């Protein structure tokens, strides 16, 4: 089971300079070339930076050249990404990438899940949590609001995660404000609803912030 | 050095054959991976040196071409066959990624269910009240959804979302939120989403009273 974990990159401003990590294991880090690739929110993939098993040749492309520098720690099991002069349209999710073979010419077979950077002078707000309760209105739906935060993004589990079935999280939207807001509802069995705790587990990583609202009808 | 997938989106319905294409300007021979990536996932390699096949991944996958026109067909769709697909290059950098094909499975249709939500007595306290309105699992994906508002319909302050289509049985989830301050909110009293959907013989208002 190979796994690659990046790490490292929340908000950062225009110009400066954040670096991004990606410990590895799983599988020998000595022997197979490294590539980051980024994906623009709502925007395709996109090929970033290549780099050979011995750091001993190195590729970046055109939209990276002479601000970007990858390179990498073999000895800490251990990639790295230094993004320097980072424009607002540098904004996207970073993924690092395995080589299937010992060889350059050869395809991504491991993905990591890709840590997301946000390029902006704003500042980074908690979010509010409100409860959307179950009134009128067989099954019955509630659910949580995750109201004015910034930068992107939150993570809601239900009853810490144990319940999952019916449940919809929506993508976050950015609202006049210039913050971000989110709901996350279940359906559930109405039966229920007088005797079943139903609780939202909010959590901002950007703002060190963790919140765990209960619903009550 | 660059590579065009074609087309850009496509609807299937499930049992179909899809094939999408990728032309590379130069000439990648062999040297041709195909890439899914589902709905906010990372990617998964389906396909590399053009033809073969990653273990494990279903026969149903299949690529071919050589050297400069490419093509992945998909020899029969499955509801979790919804992801989105990449071509890249891989001779020599740069290791180029196509510019994507999202694929999106046709069901039949499904009305939605619709429920909504008044303000909690929390943000009230915080000079704000945003009404939020659920359209639950419907296809297809389109919906007019209506605020009124003392029958006043509202234009302009209401926001939608919508989450990927189920890879389970392809139907979508819209979340309108009417968003009002104590003060707008505190006049009225006739609050009400009304929505309009294929699904449906007749449109849809859920409302409430108060505020």
């Amino acid at each position: 089971e190979v796994q690659l974990v990046e790490s490292g990159g929340c908000l950062v401003q225009p110009g400066r300079s954040l670096r991004l990590s990606c410990a590895a294991s799983g599988f020998t880090f000595d022997d197979y070339a490294m590539h980051w690739v980024r994906q623009a929110p709502g925007k395709g993939l996109e090929w970033v930076s290549a780099i050979t098993w011995n750091s001993g040749h190195i590729d970046y492309a055109d939209s990276v050249e002479g601000r970007f520098t990858i390179s990498r720690d073999n000895a800490k099991n251990s990639l790295y990404l230094q993004m320097n002069s980072l424009r607002a349209e540098d904004t996207a999710v970073y993924y690092c990438a395995k080589v299937s073979y010992l060889s350059t010419a050869s395809s991504l077979d491991y993905w990591g899940q890709g840590t997301l950077v946000t390029v902006s002078s704003a500042s980074t707000k908690g979010p509010s949590v409100f409860p959307l309760a179950p009134s009128s209105k067989g099954t019955a739906a509630l659910g949580c609001l995750v109201k004015d935060y910034f930068p992107e993004p939150v993570t809601v589990s239900w009853n810490s995660g144990a319940l999952t079935s019916g449940v919809h999280t929506f993508p976050a939207v950015l609202q006049s404000s210039g913050l971000y807001s989110l709901s996350s509802v279940v359906t559930v069995p109405s039966s229920s609803l007088g005797t079943q705790t139903y609780i939202c587990n909010v959590n901002h990583k950007c703002s060190n912030t963790k919140v765990d609202k209960k619903v009550e009808p | 050095i660059q590579m065009t997938q074609s087309p850009s989106s496509l609807s299937a319905s499930v049992g179909d054959r899809v094939t999408i294409t990728c032309r590379a300007s130069q000439g990648i021979r062999n040297y041709l991976a195909w890439y899914q990536q589902k709905c906010g996932k990372a990617p998964k390699l389906l396909i590399y040196a053009a033809s073969t096949l990653q273990s494990g991944v279903p026969s149903r996958f299949s690529g071919s071409g050589s050297g400069t026109d490419f093509t992945l067909t998909i020899s029969s769709l499955q509801p979790e066959d919804v992801a989105t697909y990449y071509c890249q290059r891989y001779n020599r950098a740069p290791y180029t990624f196509g510019q994507g094909t999202k694929v999106e499975i046709k069901r039949t249709v499904a009305a939605p269910s619709v429920f909504i939500f008044p303000p909690s007595d929390e943000q009230l306290k915080s000079g704000t009240a945003s009404v939020v309105c659920l359209l639950n699992n419907f296809y297809p994906r389109e919906a007019k959804v209506q605020w009124k508002v003392d029958n006043a319909l509202q234009s302009g302050n209401s926001q939608e979302s919508v989450t990927c289509q189920d890879s389970k049985d392809s139907t979508y989830s819209l979340s309108s939120t009417l968003t009002l301050s104590k003060a707008d909110y505190e006049k009225h009293k006739v609050y009400a989403c009304e929505v309009t959907h294929q699904g449906l013989s007749s449109p849809v208002t859920k409302s409430f009273n108060r505020g």
